Order: C-alpha cells, then structure tokens, then sequence
C-alpha cells in the first residue's frame, strides 16, 4: 500500500499486507453500536431546533432570549409559528 | 465584507485573525525596522486574570483593542487612549464539564469583527468552549445573541476563532479525538440565524458540493466519495473538524480552510481514504458549496490534522505567469501551494528533509507516495516517524512578505513512536486508540529533549529555503513580517524575537512573563507603531506543565517531548505591548492620574 | 546574624524583607535618580504561574533571585546572569482545606535567608498557608526540614514571612478572625528545633516576659495584665496574632513586632483592655523574653490589628538627645515612635486629621483618649468611623530615607459603618461577629467610590507632613526610597510609580500586568541597578475581585469599597524588573539562545 | 468611657453607659464551651509532640523525615529517646 494504486479517481486505499480488505468479520471489527453512532446527529437536531425558537422570539419580541423555557409559546415538539 | 477590506487598508486597525482577508500577517509599516528594532521597549501591559493557553492575537479597531481569553472565555475591551481602563468585559457562565472534553487545553484562537451597517452598530464575535457562538455590541460589549453550535455532551467543543465574510460569521468545530464528525456553519451576523452548514464526511448533500465540484481536477475525486471511501457507517464518527484558520478571496468569493483528521487514530479501524478529512477546501461563501477540495493525507495514520493556516498571495508562475495562490504548511510536513481558483497543485515541498512518512508528492496525480516502513497499523509499533502527531507545523498562524516573496514558517521538529489499540466508541468519551512517545527530530537533541523547533523563510515557487534557524522549543504561535524587514514571532520558552527577514539574524528580543503560543500583531495609534503579543504558555505543548503530569506518554504523548519546558516557564496570561523606547500615552505620568472629578 | 548585617552592606544584595535589620527599604545607590528616572524601562519579567494576591518582595543574594508565591506557596530561584532560566523550584503538597480558613486571600509576604556557616550551607526559609515552616538549600532548593507551627483545623494559618536572626528563624501567626490566640515561635535554622515561643495573651509565663518587663515605663502595665484585662478564659481565643513585619537591633540584641487584634470583633463579648493585643514588642532574640511592650489600642473595637511595619532609625529628640528609634504607622491611624531600647513614647501623631476614634494620644500617660461617639457596641450601628477596619495603613512595608530624615508612607483613606452581633466560638470556624460597610474617607469621592489612598512624606520628630499626594486607590503595598531622591511604590490599579522624594512630584510610571500589593526593591548586578516589583492584585482589597463577590458587606465589608477596582485590573502574578533603557543580560540577543554542540 | 480612668496601671477599661461590668450572667454572656476553648492548646501539644520526633530522627539518622509514621521507634503516646 503505497497510495498509488487507485480503484478509481480519489479512491486509492489498499489493505496493508496480511490485513483485511473489510474489517467487518475480521479481528479488527469495530462493531459500532448504531445507537451510539447516532448521538451526534440527534444532538445537532435538537440544538438547531432550539435555535429556531431563539431566532423566532427575538424577531417577534424585539429582545433576545436564550432560555427557550422562558420563550412565550415555546413547544418542545413543534417548530415556531409559520409567519 | 467590503467595509472590512476597506478598514484593513488603514494600518490603524487589525480587524481579523490574519489582519486581512489574504491572511498574511504582514504590515506595510516601516517605523520599526532593522535599524531601530534594538530600541524596541514595552509600552504597557495587561493581565487577563486567567491562566492556561493564550492563543490567537488581539484585534484593534480605532481606539479599541479587543482581547479574547481561554476558558471561561471572557472578552475584554481596552481603551487605547489609556490602556489602563477596561471599557468592558463580557463574562459568560459555562458548564465546567466542557473542560473535560477538551483534548488539548482550554484554548481559544481569537475574535472576529463585523463593521456594522445602517441598522446595527459594529459587533464583536466570540466562540465559547461550551459550543456557543455569540455576538456582542462592540461599544458596550452587551450580548446581542447566542446560538448553540456544538454539544459538549458528545465531546464537541469550540476553540476556533469566528470568521466574518459579508454578512456571515463562520464557526468551525473541534472534537475528532472524541469522534466528532466535523462541520463548518454560517450564521447571519445580525440575527444569528443559520444560513448553511457543511460536513466533511458522508453524503454529498451534507458535504455541500457545487454542481461542478472538482471539475478542473477530476482525479482529486468527485461525487459520492463522502461514503465510498469509508466502510459502512464509520464516517458518522470520522472527525474532519476544522479548528484552524480561514482565508478569503472576494474577487471569486471563495474562502479556504482545511478539514481535520479522521477518527479514531487507530487506522486499522477505518479502511479507506476517509474523505473528506485532511483536505484543503475552496467553498463559495454565500452558499457554502465546495468548488474544489484536495485531500492532502488519504487514510491518515499519524493524526496530521489538516487544519493549518491558509496564506494567500499573487506570485509569478514557475512558467513565468502571475498566478493567484494559496500556500499551506501542513502538519504532515509538506507545504502545499495551489491555484486558489482551481485547486491546481503547484507546489508540495517537504518543510524539512527529515519527513519520512512520504517519499514524495506527485504534482501530476497529487498522490503522496507512502513509505510503508513508516505507517501505523494494529499489532505493530512504528518508530521514528516524522513528523509526529504534533506535526512539523501546528496551529501557529504564519506570515508572508509580499516584497521578498517568502513565507516565514514557524516549524516544529518532533518525531514519535506509535502503536494503536482497539477501543469502543461511546458518545462523550475519548476515541483516540493509540499510544505515543514523542521526542526531538534527527536535527535536535533527543538526548536532552531540546531543539524541538525551527523557523525558516520559504519560497513557494522555487521551493527553496532562504534561511533556517534552530529554536530550543517548537515555534508554536506563528509569525508576523513587516515592511521594516523584520519578522517577529514568540517562543514557548518566554521570548518575543525579531529577526532579519533577509538573513534570519536575531536583532532583538525580550523575556516576557510566560511562553508564547499566539501570533504577533501590529497597529498604529497616535502616530506611533505598536507591536502587541499575548503570552501564557499552554496548548498541546504545555499540557504536562499545565496539568502537572509525569507519564511521558500522557497528554497524547506530548508530556515527554516537553518535560524540559518547565525549567524555562510557568503558566501566565496577558498581553504585552511594545513601541520604540516604550513610548505610550503614559509617557506623561499625569495621563490617568486620579482627579476628584467623576468615574475615571 | 552578623554576616547578614554584612551582606546588607553590599548594594548587590537584598537579603531580608526590608533589606536590612533596620527595615527602611532604603537604597544607597544613585544610578537611577531624579534625572534619568524617566528612562526606566522593563528589562525582563517572570510569571509565577499562579493567581491571587502577590505580596512581599523578591530577595536577591548575589547571582540569584528567590521568589515566593501565594498558595501553593511554591518557591522559585532565578539565575540573574540570564533570568529566563529557573535554577530550581520547590512546590509543596498542601491540603486545599487551608484556603478554607484564610480570612483575606491566600497571600504570603516573603522568604528569609541564612548565610550559612562552616557546617551547613546557606538556607532559604518559607511559610505555608497550611501552617508549616520549611528550610531549603538556597543552591538546589532541596528541603532540609519542615516543622508544624500552625494547625488549620483550628483556623490557624501562616501568611507572614519567616525572619532570620543569629541561628534562629522567627515564625508568626494568623487566625484572629477565627479566634486564634497569637504567638511567635523561634526555631534553630539548622535542626528546625524549637527554641522558644511567646504568646500575646494569658499568663506571664506563656507571655514570656523578662524579669524587668517594662521597668522603664511601669505605667504601660506590668504583671498579669494578660489575664486581668480579660474576663475569665476569654483570653484563650483572644487573638493578638502577629502576621506583620520585624526589625532588629543587634546592638541591644532585641527584635520588634506588633501583636494583632483581639477576637472576636464584637467588643461587647470581651470586656477589658485585652492585653497584650495591639502592642509594640521588644524581645530578646535569644530568649524571646520581652523587655518592654506598649499597647496602642487597648480594648479594640475596630479591628485595628497592630501588626504593621517597624522602621528603625537613629534620630534626635526634641530635647536634643540622640536616640535609637522605631517608627510604626498603625491601623488605628496613628504613627508611633518609641525608643527601641527603652520603650519611651517619643511621638504618636495622626497620619491624617480625619481619624476620629481618638481625640489624641497623651504622651505622658501613653493613653488614647477615646471619643465615645466613634466606638462600637452591641445593639448600635456606629457610623463614619475612621479609620475603617482596613485601617489608614495596612500590611504595606514602607520606607525611611536617612538623609532626608523622613518616612514615605503608603496610606489608605477608608472609614466605615459598624454593627456587632452575638455568635458562638467553634474551633476552626470564623469568629468575627460584625457587619460593616466601608467607603472612601471625607477627603475622597464617596459617590463614585474613588480616592481611597494617600502617599505622604512624614517627619517623626517634628510630626510634619513634608508633602501629601492623593491616590484613587489605597496605596496598599508599601514603598521604597533611594539615595537618588526617588521613592517607588505601586498601586492597585496596576502601576509602579516614582515620585520626587522632596516635592512628591510624579516623575514616572509604568502600566504593569496587574495591580500591586507588595513592595518594590532594588539591587546592583553586573554593574547595573535594577528595580523589581511583584504584581497580582489580591489581599483584602481584592477579595471581591478574586472571589467574585457582589454584596457590599461581603468580604468583611471590603467588597463595596473596592467595587470599582475591577474596572482597572484583573488578577495576575509575576515579577517585573526595570533598569535605565531596560538594559539587561539579554540586550545581547544571542545570550541564552539555542547553542547546541561544542561551539568555542 | 474615654479610656483614661484607670483602675490600675495598664488597666483602664470601663463599661460603656448602660452595659455590665461583667458579661457573665448578662444578656451578652458569650457562654463559651470550655471543651471548645481548649482545642487550640491541645493542637499545639500534638504538633510539638510530633515535631520532637522529627528533630530527633534527623539527628540520629542524618536524614530528615516528616511522616512520623515512617520513623523508627515512633510512638504517639511517648516522647523521644534521651540521646
Ligand atoms: O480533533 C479536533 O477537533 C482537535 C481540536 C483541537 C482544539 O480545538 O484545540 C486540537 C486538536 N484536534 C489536535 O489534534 C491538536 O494537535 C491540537 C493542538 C491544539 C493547541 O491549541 O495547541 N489544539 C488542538
Ligand atoms: O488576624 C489575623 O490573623 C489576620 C491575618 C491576615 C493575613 O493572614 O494576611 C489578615 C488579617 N487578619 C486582617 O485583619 C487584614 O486586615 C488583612 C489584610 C490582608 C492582606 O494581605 O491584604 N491580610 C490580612
Ligand atoms: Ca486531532
Ligand atoms: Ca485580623
């Protein structure tokens, strides 16, 4: 594996001598729990959600409020009023 | 932002990280030069009230200097008319748990400034370790808005400095050592409303690519490589965070930056080129779409996080034509130069002949020819690999002298032993999976753990080193060059040095309170030229010192390489300002003295 | 110690707190004087790596500079041939619970030095907040011995600097706010073996009085007063702790120091003169037996702890009799002068006419005629008392100019509202019992909370104030006078100033990183005179800033009086050195540079 | 109370108007717990105690040890050997 034998443009990986071409099944199988691999995306989802409320409230009120819990009409499961 | 480029034309201000959009850290001033640098003296100083790494540089806009700080990241505003008074300070409240998921000290690299318009006055931007990006009025310092960008519950923090372009503030990301998938985000300067976000791995719709992405260089790779180069879902936790610096060309409206290393450090747990980690990006600013991307280190194996400084310049081609360029001293030991409007590979030189993970980079294919003898892999302990994970160049923001057409590179001379190990991924926990042992490179004193740095003036076209100098410790904070023929920079052992740009001779220096890891800055006030720099050792080089460690492999293997550092410096924090003969508003003792009047 | 009085003769050394046993903080050097003073610039600096108040002053002995620091009290040693190197550091491991029983910040006032003999090498002595006294080899910084002097479990800590006389080292005491009975202990510099110990209250045997105690001035009081001026066993938690400074006349073999305030602050709970708190002491260095003692403030009602500085001089009476003196500017707002061999009360003037708890001090009886309108007592809120609990003078070690025959006094201008309250004594818990509201004196601005300090040149015999100058903040760290006609001192708002010792005019000042609470010092090295000082605001005036307090009565009432301090300074910690044109060993850029291999 | 009316030399305290001459048995009696008032002295005794062995051990061994638990011959309830 010298990095010059490409399977295609931009794809030149090759397993080193003695190593698997696929980790799944081998002794180097990471076995990542899917529940775990999803935490990040879920997190961005909830943050972005809270930000929408923050943005909406300053536009309607005129003043800014970070704590969504103190935003008049905040509903954790819904998005701000389509206005 | 046009007004920002306009403000940059005045030597009076330093409105962004690398002074201006070309990120050259270069000043046209000549008041301070080779002749009189011997008379350079401290004008005044300011302690930040906090210890730990003090990276980045202060911003100056008119009679005001803005100062960011490491955790809890409180921002200060100083009155240049009398630096003794603190105009304002915005001190946030953060969950101290954020400190727990910081890999390499609780540092912060800088602030950003938006010129304001006929609706909203100038604003200062800051990022917090806990993941928040916030805007504050520049006059009073009162908060305008705050938005969540990174969740520390998953080991995702922020240390990068925010960057302003037009009406957008860019926010990077940190946490690859925690398995965080990297992403950059753009917010509206006024409302903080997210306009776009682009990831470094996964589907092309999250990668945000232009219809003609990598059209000029198809061989770099194009569509679906965000999934195709990873096995399975490994890319969901494949790093690629950008915590380095930005650069922007308003002419073609493209800003540039580099994506970090893939996670984990254990290369056997992630087959493939792991795109688009370790790549140089050219993204349309307003939309965020990538026009081009070049992967410098396919399938990383040494943590050569590719987030380093991006310096823009207009030099003559090797074939005799004026080309719009981009030079980038990478962690892998190579200094890349590309046509910043193409992604065209023009130069790819080794910053030091000792780099051995690669034999060479082919400019026609752009592929680095790996030397199997120095790669990493499970059940094996690679030795004497150079550069080490800390790279031959780290976060330091360097400079470019448009007159001499040379780059002043702050280099590191460190190599390492490396052996990976298997480990599970648990959101919020570390996901490194490797044990290191770092030490000085072949040109250093491995016997005594010294000689770990270098500074050189490099020519991107000829690929020649005008001059090289050895430093006791790694020059980690970057450099700054001026029309006066001087090249300033600071050292981890406590000094700010001034060298001759043409010869590389040491013309002057001062023993600051603590080591330096931020870059020098220069501005003009009341017809006087000042040079300011922050001090307060920290960052990766200082974890051993900062956190009182003794295990040489601790601190991701940095503690060993820097065990001698503590004999030259202790923690600190503040900004030191210089001028010729220490001239300042206080040269007249009375300025500032108490007069019954009203609040001073 | 004899060789110690010797080393003191050489302007290259500053071997003890006040430089020499006369404790005048006076310099015989003239290199820096009323002319060149304006060309004073920073030569180099050093960061202690710790925060909070930095009191005391560095000690220089030849080619070495020793530095003490606040908790953890780690000690440093710098190579004056090139200050960037740290010869050695000794960092102790203390129980963080110590910080818990500290009334007014975790400060430390200094180190002590023993010249050594044909048996044992020179020693550096330190005190730790956790109550330990320790000796270290001044060449390697290796611990020789450590003894337990104070127990934090009962609220007993250590902040005072050790003191060396002959082959003994004196250790004071802190803790009155926690009801700690005061006592000074002496140890053998070699074995660390306890020789003697004298308490400030109780039975004459524990008080350690000489067979003819106060024979010269019987009216001061004599036998059993440490038991009769108290009701019952109240004296067992009376206080009188000495955490100030010492003075020593090897001629009569006597050392001097002032005993602290009585506990609690609630005066109504402890009727009686409360001897021997608030007294000036004259004890034999070899036995510790008192030859004389004067109580400046019998039955304290304002916390005018009598531990301030003791400045020795040899002047002429008003009857033309040459007398070995001792001047003492106390917290009660009175500056006292006695015959350091006799005990005679020569002078006792008001440092400022606003002092109102006393009408006057009768020189014949030696008693302070009290003014009932300004005393304190249960169920009564007294208003506008001056000085305040912080006094018109605190821990700042001042100076005396032999030639001009004056005392450069760093004064505070703070008065207060006071209200006592009942409370139980619980070993290890605070035992104060009073609510206070402090503010600027009448000569300051109480509306804007500014003007709380003064600097005055005072003549002891004439009792005249050559010149007076007002500071916006309490000049809290003492002063230093030199043969060049200059008097240096630093302020809380972060400046080190130099005034004309004859006219009190401001000739120069520099903006240090943080405010100052320690006193300046000077020494001659490599044929160049340097002026070093420590910065890092803290101590009592800073507790509000250091601990983030907002309640005006918090910080024992200091918070409200210094609520503006935060606009001029943040925390910090380090030492900064100056010289003409900031020349230094590093004026030759190449000194201390990385020179590997065998150059020659 | 002006402080001049001295009962004897070095003792001039006098109750302020409307206050007792002796607080014990008054509304101001502190009523201190003797057990508490004696802790300081007990503390000094133990420290001096421990310190004695530190001085002895260093003389008899030439080395210095702080942790008495690591001194040869140490005993909480006993002074150092006469040597
Ligand atoms: O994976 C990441 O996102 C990430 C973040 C950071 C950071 O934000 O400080 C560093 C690193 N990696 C890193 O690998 C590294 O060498 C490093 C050095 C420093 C520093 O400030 O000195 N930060 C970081
Ligand atoms: O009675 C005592 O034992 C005690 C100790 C100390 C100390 O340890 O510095 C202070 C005080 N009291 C005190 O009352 C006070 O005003 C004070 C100011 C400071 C300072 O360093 O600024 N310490 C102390
Ligand atoms: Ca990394
Ligand atoms: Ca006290």
């Amino acid at each position: 594996y010298d990095g010059t034998n490409c399977k295609a443009p931009g794809n030149c990986w090759e397993p080193k001598p003695d190593y698997p071409a696929k980790v799944e099944g081998s002794k180097y199988d990471p076995q990542h729990d899917p529940a775990e691999l999803s935490k990040q995306g879920e997190s961005l989802a909830v943050m972005d959600a809270r930000n929408e409320w923050r943005v909406w409230n300053m536009k309607k009120t005129g003043k800014f409020e970070y704590d969504v819990k103190k935003i008049d009409g905040y509903d954790e499961t819904k998005a701000p009023p389509a206005e | 932002n046009d007004q920002l480029v306009e403000l940059a034309k005045d030597p009076a201000n330093w409105v962004m990280t690398g002074r201006d959009y070309n990120a050259q850290n270069y000043s046209e001033m000549t008041d301070i030069n080779k002749e009189n640098v011997k008379q350079l003296r401290p004008a005044w100083s300011f302690s930040t009230g906090v210890l730990h790494g003090h990276e980045g540089t202060p911003l100056v806009v008119g009679d005001r200097m803005f100062i960011h700080t490491p955790f809890p990241n409180t921002t200060f505003a100083l009155d240049l008319n009398e630096p003794g008074k603190i105009l304002w300070q915005n001190k946030p409240k953060q969950n101290p748990t954020a400190r727990t998921v910081a890999c390499c000290d609780v540092v912060n690299r800088g602030l950003a400034y938006w010129p304001g318009d006929d609706q909203v006055k100038p604003l200062i931007f800051r990022t917090q370790l806990d993941g928040h990006i916030v805007a504050m009025d520049a006059e009073t310092g009162e908060t305008r808005w705050i938005m969540e960008n990174s969740d520390i519950k998953v080991g995702s923090t922020l240390t990068i400095a925010p960057y302003v372009i037009k009406d957008l503030v860019l926010v990077g990301s940190s946490g690859a050592e925690l398995g965080v998938r990297g992403y950059v985000t753009a917010y509206d300067v006024k409302s903080g409303e997210m306009r776009w976000r682009a990831f470094a791995t996964g589907p092309d719709e999250e990668l945000l690519l232009a219809e003609d992405f990598n059209a000029p260089n198809p061989h770099y790779g194009q569509k679906n490589l965000g999934l195709e180069t990873w096995e399975g879902d490994a890319w969901k936790i494949g790093g690629g965070t950008n915590w380095g610096w930005y650069a922007y060309d308003p002419e073609v409206d493209l800003f540039y930056y580099g994506s970090g290393n893939p996670a984990p450090w254990n290369e056997t747990m992630r087959p493939g080129d792991n795109k688009w980690t370790m790549a140089i990006w050219g993204r349309e600013a307003t939309t965020g779409e990538a026009k081009f991307a070049y992967q410098k280190t396919p399938h990383d194996e040494w943590d050569y996080a590719g987030v380093n400084v991006m310096m823009l310049s207009e030099q003559e081609d090797k074939q005799g034509q004026m080309r719009k360029l981009l030079t980038h001293p990478d962690r892998n030991g190579i200094v890349y130069t590309l046509d910043r409007t193409n992604g065209d590979l023009i130069s790819a030189d080794k910053m030091d002949d000792t780099v051995n993970w690669v034999k060479e980079v082919q400019l026609d294919t752009g592929l680095p020819v790996r030397d199997p003898e120095f790669g990493t892999r499970m059940d094996h302990k690679a030795r004497d690999i150079c550069p080490s994970a800390m790279g031959y160049h780290n976060q330091g923001h360097d400079s470019y002298d448009p007159e001499r057409k040379v780059f002043m590179l702050g280099i590191n001379h460190i190599c390492m032993d490396w052996e990976p190990f298997m480990l599970p991924y648990r959101a919020g926990q570390f996901f490194v999976g490797a044990t290191l042992t770092m030490y000085p490179g072949p040109k250093g004193d491995r016997g005594n753990a010294s000689g770990l740095g270098q500074i050189k003036a490099y020519d991107a076209i000829s690929g020649e080193m005008k001059w090289e100098k050895m430093e006791r410790f790694s020059v980690w904070g970057g450099t700054m060059a001026t029309a006066g023929g001087l090249t300033f920079y600071a050292t981890l052992d406590g000094f700010i040095k001034a060298r001759d740009s043409d010869t590389g001779d040491l013309l002057w220096k001062f023993k600051l309170p603590s080591g330096v890891i931020g870059h020098p800055m220069t501005y003009k006030h009341d017809g006087r030229q000042y040079v300011a720099i922050m001090y307060g050792v920290g960052g990766w080089p200082g974890v051993g010192l900062v956190f009182d460690l003794a295990d040489p492999t601790a601190g991701l293997g940095s503690v060993g390489a820097f065990k001698r550092l503590q004999e030259f410096t202790q923690m600190g924090g503040g900004v030191m300002v210089f001028s010729l003969d220490g001239e300042s508003p206080y040269s007249d003792p009375n300025v500032g003295e108490y007069a019954p009047g009203e609040p001073t």
